[PDB]
């Protein structure tokens, strides 16, 4: 299983950012895909996720109102749209997918990680 | 909401020592759905342990996890240099998944 | 409701789809016993039995799809651990795999009888 993310992006406050994440290999429809970010020099923080088969979404209350997660099933691609950006939203955004036992039983823990996408919200 | 808390904050040890990392939850983690991740500098996190104690294939057996409820421990029995990294715990026992704040394990080099 | 009650329902309903098909075949064999085997009739029995199989496969796909729906509706429930939902999708795929395979077996068994 390989996850590949979209490229770095420099955004102004109030703009929206859309990060893309394509599963290469593996089964896609049925495994939970989460987005997870990390501001410079700080901890990981879970933002939300989606199971693609029926776009079964799960947002962290602190982003509810700003976040949208979707998946296109034919292209194995998951999507994070983050609206109304602010300098605090400056982080590396990783897409991460749950692991299986051994297609295999889902485990919840994120076994597979994308290379992260840098979003810098710059007043400059 | 489950606030996860890691102790100690930093860890200073030589190669071959046994490192023991703690993660404590304000309330009980549903069904012990706790994970331990390793993140080397400038790199994406790597899964080490899941469901409290399960180790996925390809993760060396010097890593192990234990504990239940609101008290969890990762142990690295014999530090290899490449273990110098920050370690986070995660809980996914309810719909709002939350991470610990991080323990940094510093290894050392002969002068 | 429960995630596991989705699993229960799926199995009961899939098991029900499948014994429905077996029962239609058992009765079908009894009707066939009162008819002279003939190559054209043999061509008619297979078509009937295969078309019955398909009806049973469709019945089972529908149970999975409705179970998947039920799994998604639990998505909008804070009292349901969203990280356990995948596991339900997986479980219902395993039951489907089982149900279909048991239909393929019952068919295969029957076609042997019609041509033997």
């Amino acid at each position: 299983v390989q996850l590949v993310q979209s490229g770095a992006e420099v955004k102004r406050p109030g703009s929206s950012v859309t990060v893309s994440c394509k599963a290469s290999g593996g089964s896609f429809s049925t495994y939970a895909l989460s987005w997870v970010r990390q501001a410079p020099g700080r901890g990981l923080e879970w933002m939300g996720g989606v199971i693609p088969l029926l776009t079964i979404t799960n947002y962290a209350p602190r982003f509810q109102g700003r976040i949208t997660i979707t998946a296109d099933r034919s292209t194995s691609t998951a999507y994070l749209e983050l609206n109304s950006l602010r300098p605090e939203d400056t982080a590396v955004y990783y897409c991460a997918r749950e692991g299986t036992t051994g297609l295999g039983k889902p485990i919840g823990a994120f076994a597979h990680w994308g290379q992260g996408t840098l979003v810098t919200v710059s007043s400059l | 909401e489950i606030v996860l808390t890691q102790s100690p904050g930093t860890q200073s040890l030589s190669p071959g020592e046994r490192a023991t990392l703690s993660c404590r939850a304000s309330q009980s983690v549903g069904n012990n759905k706790l994970a331990w991740y390793q993140q080397r500098p400038g790199q994406a996190p790597r899964l080490l342990i899941y469901g409290a104690s399960s180790r996925p294939s390809g993760v060396a057996d010097r890593f192990s996890g234990s504990g239940s409820g609101t008290d969890f421990t990762l142990t690295i029995s014999r530090l290899e240099p490449e273990d110098f990294a920050v370690y986070y715990c995660q809980q996914y026992g309810q719909s709002l998944s939350t991470f610990g704040q991080g323990t940094k394990v510093e290894v050392k080099l002969v002068p | 409701g429960s995630i596991s009650d989705i699993r229960k329902d799926a199995e009961v309903r899939m098991d029900k789809a499948v014994e429905a098909f077996k029962n239609k075949l058992d009765k079908f064999k009894a009707a066939v016993r009162k008819v002279f085997p003939t190559e054209e009739r043999i061509k008619d029995w297979l078509k009937i039995v295969r078309g019955e199989a398909e009806q049973a496969r469709v019945a089972v796909r529908n149970v999975g799809r409705d179970a998947n729906d039920k799994a998604a509706a639990l998505g909008k429930d804070k009292e349901i651990n969203w990280f356990d939902i995948s596991q339900s999708l997986w479980d219902v795929q395993k039951l489907t795999d089982a149900a279909i395979k048991k239909i393929e077996a019952a068919l295969a068994d029957m076609e042997a009888w019609l041509t033997q």
